[PDB]
């Protein structure tokens, strides 16, 4: 139950773990935000461009 | 067959290699599967990216 423990050490690590994988978490949710913009940008340059014609 | 004792101090010994053992191929198959979920994560990434 102390710091010392295999269980105390095994849930820092646990959330030691989860934190850096937060992080990765945010790098992809970062990633995707970037490229549905790009994607959402050219839907709505077809949609112009489909519209002119 | 005497001695007794060197024989369960045998069996203590193969008890301790055998939780030995299975912790190895515990993180072996720990460090296989994190490598495949990189190696996935990574492809998709990329994929999704370009």
């Amino acid at each position: 139950l102390a710091d010392d423990g295999i269980i105390d050490n095994a849930q820092d690590n646990v959330n030691a773990t989860l934190k850096s994988l937060t992080k990765q978490y945010l790098s992809v949710s970062n990633s995707i935000d970037e490229t549905v913009a790009r994607y959402k940008a050219q839907f709505t340059q077809l949609d112009t461009m489909m519209s002119k014609l | 067959t005497e001695n007794p004792l060197q024989k369960i101090d045998a069996a203590l010994a193969q008890v301790d290699t055998l939780r030995s053992d299975l912790g190895a191929v515990q993180n072996r198959f720990n460090s296989a599967i994190t490598n495949l979920g990189n190696t996935v994560n990574n492809l998709t990434s990329a994929r999704s990216r370009i």
